[PDB]
């Protein structure tokens, strides 16, 4: 399926060349595996909205976490193999005043571009049997003695963060047409656009030669409809849709061109 | 999260070629090379279990393999796949290794199992990745031409293809009967027996317990242990369930196929120079590659050949024009014309080597 | 690419099995008597005198074929198609028709019919074979004769299809001493060896020029013959003489001409134009091109023309608005022996 | 042995046709038609309704 | 999403003929719409398991209600439009001690031949006080004051019962195959048999002419496919479909044939 | 029966054709509706009566 993302109607003068903005940056991809598969999971300390978030670890897929401060060495520690069950937590073998703060759990995709967190608020106090881990409503609390490991849990079981295969090969564009009066589902397929840079044409070649994507086309992550000489059978409700199923994207853009109207027409949305 | 591989076990083989002079039985004994792919990769049936423990778990650092019944456990680090330079491994699963290996004229495997041992077993295997395009070339270009190709994808549940699984036959151990000066100790060692003896008494029959079995010699009886409670796949290297047909079982074979587009170099454009009617040209190749010409008149004239080393060719253009590729580029067209010396309207004769310019070989035939 | 299935070889301990026909295509079984297999503990059963051997092996469809396949197709005859652009009007339209003479497309109320081919000369033979980009005449067996390690030595009606053809002379020989094994015999491929031997593919061995594309398999700008080309023009776009301009007394002086490829021809022609308007311009004398369609008459001033010949003088009568110039011309052989543009 | 043999079109006629292949007995075998399909080329040019 | 009828897997020896099975009586029908939309309701009136039920009333669709004693004309009355909302409740204008016991109401179909039925115990008071309406746990019990009106309800309002368009015309029986080692849904089309006797064969030659349905297949709603000359192309998974999209019948039989056992075969289910 | 399809059925190949005559009984242009077929020089596309 698709999410409906924006509506518009195109009305557009006979003779002129229609072309139908449908831009992503979620499309994007390039012919070339420039790291699409890395990701990367960091813990972050801040202290307030009036204090900077520091980031104080990271670690790439199928790589060893990478701590910055020295001090911190051999202290803060995740899991090796975090990213076969999606279990990111983070234990302080020894804490002391200057761990106090708002650490956030942050996952993030460098190809789906997607950043997802959580916070957990940590305050050392002295007594081990006050020590404990509680929602406050939005939030983890973590209140740690002195010198005690904290153990602050952060799991993610979704099938992006956890080492199965991961990349797709099939994000695709398909352009599709609604012809005044043909039902749903039986649209007729106009466009083809694989991310690999595959594209396929359907119709008569009489009518392949009208119909054109860029050739960039998922470099930028635009794949436009240029349609050049607007005739009467260029009309109908014209729908661009994103596919990018591994990763959950599925949005639909809906154009509706109609080729009966003059420069006096006003725009929607 | 895709585990189907729980009933199946990392079965021992017999691999007839495992270097040091002589064959062995072995644990990492391939059996079936897969080379569809036009591009140059290579999918292995081999006779193990990769990223999965013995409690059939995702570990995905360790591998399974069966030593004298026992499915033991080594780590995904210790492969080495070779033909004449170690392969770049890429996709690790089962009985199924996907990877990237350079020109050879064998294929061998070996790695280090849990006590620190590199076993290695080879096969021939005339691998030769086919030509793409026009070119014989080296690496990964900067930029070339796009062409339609096929690959193996790494996803692990695809269905429409199969391999049957079922029940292991036995295996005779040698190991167990100890003679009792007429005797014999069989052993169980946990496990379900079959003797078969030439021996009167217990000659048939299927024990569970150690016995001790009078008045015949070891080689004078047999011992197999019998299993029956996990599976192995019907391998043409292993005897079958002696009876009949194989027991059903299901295994899908993953990492299939795709069409995926693929870069190949362009080529060097080479130097030309024109004389009287014909054509010169110097190419500058860097890697094998082949360059090929015809005309557009009635009859092709095709020529072609490959070429390594810089060559100055010479070719005659006729009145219907030439056509000459080399490379992935853009084939040539080239026309000749009405040349740079004849004789224009001059006070001499001076129109014959102008009437040679149009015409050669023929309309002074009228003279 | 085919795929030989092999299963677990069926070893009668002491006894002699005997294999009945499974139908199967190119079903191979051989029962072979008197093997003496060794296994991990020594012979595999006990009972060591009468060991027999059931070898079985049978050829089916690898799963590459749904990929990686060589398509047998018969081309018989070709329809014309045209992509003509028009200068109509001062304006460029493209129409596009269908070069068989039995197809009129109207646009902008001008009626198009391209005929039919003079020539019916095509490339293709009867036969033909694609993989994907490159197709090749090539005569190939037909269906059910295959030939084994040649093009068709494995042969299925589809893709999808379940029973298929084999002709691979699959022969099962006696195993070895001791080890335990299928072996069998020579068994080549002959669409993988087709890959090697292909030759030079119908793209760069066809004359007249001709490229072919596929996806769907057609032949592009292919020089042969010539073609007819009819225009029902309509009567608006047309303009009286007495609407149009009338011009007298013009001459023409020839300050350059060679004769080339190029823009060859340099003609100066004074005229006197009776009012301002539109001309067609245009050389009654095949043998010398002209390159202007349009001229913008105003009165007693000067026009410049390009034209392109072959004829070294070139004398040629030049029709302006109705009205008739004699240009005389001479023309010198260019420089350049090689144009890379007809 | 490869017999050639040439018999009318005619469906719904008997044809007997003798093997006689030397060293062994001579072979008739009866031909029967069913049905000849003609599929002409199939390129539409257009409909009306 | 069909439901299953009944499975099993058959096999037979190579050389011989198949027979496939597929019979079922919910699938007869002619090519002839001979009142195809006809429903009847009825009343019937029981008095315990020791008595002998009697017809009370009866109706077809777009038709009136027919009433069995002549006492009883104009006053059990039904609403003549009925089938139009799904009403079938009876309205008895004056109730007397004779009317006492349980009356059911029957619906019935004789296209998909269904009926349904709910049952309603009336009883017949002298004191208005003790008339209630209540449901015993599987049927209504109606307690009425002698001489009132008894509206007894009976609602249906299924779209096979309603007065709508309530004409199939499409029943298509399918017959699927799923090669060996091949995957379901990209199965070929083996053969389709339309309510109206059109069949649609598709594939080369070689499978074409070993496919046959008897003519009268879904005249005597036996759908078996006899097929001589048995070749290896024929195993697989077979599905007889029969799917009725307006009475909401979509049902499915699975065959397993497999090549083995001329004689010696256990026939499974 | 083209004279290119061998047919093996029980270990007997019969190969039928081609042809002797390339007769045909439709012409260049026919049309076609529900289950008639006519031999008819029908009007171009773009150019109808
Ligand atoms: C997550 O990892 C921590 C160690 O960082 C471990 O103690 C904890 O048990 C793990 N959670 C689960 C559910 O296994
Ligand atoms: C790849 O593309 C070709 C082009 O038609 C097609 O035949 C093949 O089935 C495709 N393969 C996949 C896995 O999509
Ligand atoms: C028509 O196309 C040709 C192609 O080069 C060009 O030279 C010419 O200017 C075009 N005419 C107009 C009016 O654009
Ligand atoms: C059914 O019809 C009766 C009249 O025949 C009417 O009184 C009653 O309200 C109807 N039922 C409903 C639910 O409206
Ligand atoms: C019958 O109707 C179907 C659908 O309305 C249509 O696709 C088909 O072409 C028609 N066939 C004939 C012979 O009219």
């Amino acid at each position: 399926s698709s999410s409906l993302v924006s509506e518009s109607v195109v009305s557009l003068a006979a003779g002129t060349q229609a072309v139908l903005r449908c831009q992503s940056p979620r499309m994007v991809w390039t012919q070339d595996r420039l790291h699409d598969r890395q990701r990367v999971v960091h813990w972050d300390l801040s202290g307030g909205p009036g204090s900077q978030r520091r980031r104080l670890v990271d670690m790439y897929s199928a790589g060893e976490q990478r701590v910055y401060e020295p001090r911190d060495r051999d202290r803060l520690l995740l899991s090796p193999s975090a990213f076969h069950d999606g279990n990111f937590s983070l234990l302080i073998r020894a804490v002391d005043r200057g761990d106090e703060g708002v650490y956030t759990c942050n996952l993030h995709h460098h190809y789906c571009h997607l950043d997802e967190s959580l916070a957990v608020r940590l305050e050392v106090t002295e007594d081990p049997l006050l020590s404990r881990a509680y929602w406050d409503g939005e939030k983890e609390v973590l209140v740690v003695a002195h010198g005690a490991p904290a153990l602050m849990t952060c799991i993610n079981r979704a099938h992006v963060w956890t080492d199965r295969h991961l990349e797709e090969a099939q994000q695709v564009v398909h352009w599709d047409r609604q012809l005044p009066g043909v039902s749903h589902d039986r649209a007729d397929r106009l466009l083809d656009l694989y991310a690999s840079g595959e594209r396929r044409a359907y119709g008569p070649p009489f009518l392949r030669d009208r119909v054109s994507v860029n050739t960039n086309a998922f470099a930028r992550g635009d794949f436009s409809l240029r349609i050049d000489e607007l005739e009467r059978a260029d009309e109908g409700i014209y729908s661009c849709h994103l596919h990018h199923h591994y990763c959950g994207l599925h949005e639909r853009r809906v154009f509706h061109l109609q080729v009966t109207e003059p420069a006096f027409e006003p725009p929607s949305a | 999260n895709f585990n189907v591989y729980k009933a199946t076990r990392p079965y021992l083989a017999h691999c007839p070629d495992c270097g040091e002079g002589h064959s062995c039985h072995s644990p990492i004994a391939l059996e079936r090379i897969r080379n569809e792919a036009t591009d140059g990769t290579l999918k292995i049936q081999v006779s193990l279990q990769i990223g999965i423990k013995t409690d059939d778990s995702h570990d995905w650092t360790k591998l399974r393999y069966m030593d004298s019944h026992t499915p033991a456990d080594a780590e995904r680090a210790g492969l080495l796949v070779r033909t004449s330079a170690p392969c770049t491994i890429t996709g690790t699963m089962g009985h199924f290794i996907l990877a990237r290996c350079p020109k050879g004229e064998t294929l061998t495997v070996g790695f280090t199992d849990s006590r620190k041992i590199s076993h290695t077993c080879t096969h021939p295997f005339h691998h030769e990745p086919p030509v793409i395009g026009r070119e014989r070339f080296h690496s990964r270009p900067q930029h070339g031409k796009e062409l339609p190709c096929s690959t193996y994808v790494q996803s692990t549940a695809a269905t429409a293809e199969e391999i049957e699984v079922h029940m292991p036959p036995d295996t005779p151990d040698r190991t167990l009967m100890t003679q009792q000066s007429g005797n014999v100790k069989i052993t169980v060692n946990g496990q379900t027996v079959r003797y078969k003896c030439n021996c009167g008494g217990s000659n048939e029959g299927l024990t569970t317990t150690d016995k001790v079995i009078n008045n015949c010699k070891i080689d004078q009886c047999h011992a197999a242990v019998t299993n029956h409670k996990n599976w192995q796949y019907n391998s043409p290297l292993v005897p079958r369930n002696a009876e009949l047909g194989d027991r059903k079982g299901k295994i899908h074979i993953p990492f299939p196929l795709a069409n995926v587009t693929c870069r190949v170099p362009k080529a060097r454009n080479p130097t030309v120079t024109y004389g009287k009617n014909q054509v010169t040209m110097l190419l500058y190749p860097d890697h094998p590659t082949l360059l090929s010409y015809r005309n557009m008149g009635q009859e092709p004239n095709y020529h072609e050949e490959w070429v390594t080393h810089k060559k100055e060719v010479t070719l005659t253009v006729p009145t219907e024009g030439l056509e000459v590729t080399w490379g992935n580029n853009e084939p040539y067209k080239y026309w000749p014309q009405m040349s740079t010396n004849g004789t224009a309207h001059g006070h001499p004769h001076e129109i014959i080597l102008y009437y040679y310019e149009l015409y050669p070989t023929m309309t002074v035939v009228i003279v | 690419e085919y795929k030989t299935v092999i299963p677990s070889p069926y070893v009668k301990c002491c006894g002699t099995a005997e294999c009945k026909d499974k139908s199967l295509p190119d079903y191979s079984c051989k029962v072979f008597t008197g093997v003496y297999p060794f296994m991990w503990g020594g012979a595999y059963c006990f009972c060591d005198a009468e060991n027999t051997q059931l070898s079985e092996a049978h050829v089916e469809k690898s799963e590459s074929c749904k990929t990686e396949f060589a398509s047998a197709y018969r081309a018989h005859t070709a329809s014309a198609s045209a992509k003509l652009r028009v200068l109509y009007q001062g304006n460029n339209i493209t129409v596009a028709a269908y070069a068989n003479g039995d197809h009129a497309v109207t646009v902008k109320d001008a009626k198009f019919v391209v005929g039919p081919m003079s020539s019916a000369w095509t490339p293709f033979d009867n036969k033909i074979v694609v993989y994907k980009g490159d197709v090749y005449n090539m005569d190939y067996p037909p269906f059910g004769a295959g030939r084994p390690g040649q093009f068709g030595d494995i042969q299925s009606r589809t893709p999808e299809s379940k029973d298929v053809y084999a002709n691979t002379q699959l022969v099962l020989q006696r195993p070895a001493a001791g080890t335990v094994h299928v072996p069998y015999s020579q068994a080549p491929s002959g669409f993988k060896y087709w890959l090697k031997e292909r030759g030079a593919s119908l793209q760069h061995t066809a004359p007249f020029g001709c490229q072919i594309a596929t996806n769907p398999v057609r032949a592009v700008n292919c020089a042969v013959g010539n073609i007819p080309i009819s225009i029902d023009i309509p009567d608006a776009a047309f303009t009286r003489v007495v609407d149009a301009p009338s011009v007298t007394d013009m001459s023409c002086e020839v300050p350059a001409c060679t004769h080339s490829s190029d823009f060859g021809g340099v003609a100066i022609i004074k005229y006197t134009a009776s009012k301002k308007g539109k001309c067609a311009v245009h050389s009654m004398t095949n043998a010398v091109t002209i390159r202007e369609a349009d001229v913008e008459v105003e009165g007693n001033s000067q026009l410049q023309i390009s034209f392109s010949t072959a004829l070294a003088s070139a004398e040629f009568r030049v029709q302006v608005c109705s009205t008739q110039v004699h240009c005389a011309a001479a023309c010198h052989p260019p420089k350049d022996h090689i144009v890379n543009y007809p | 042995y490869e017999h050639v043999t040439v018999i009318p079109n005619t469906v719904g006629v008997p044809y007997k046709t003798l093997v006689n292949r030397p060293g062994y007995s001579p072979m008739v075998l009866e031909m029967e038609l069913q049905s000849v399909t003609l599929e002409p080329t199939l390129s539409l040019d257009y409909i009306t309704c």
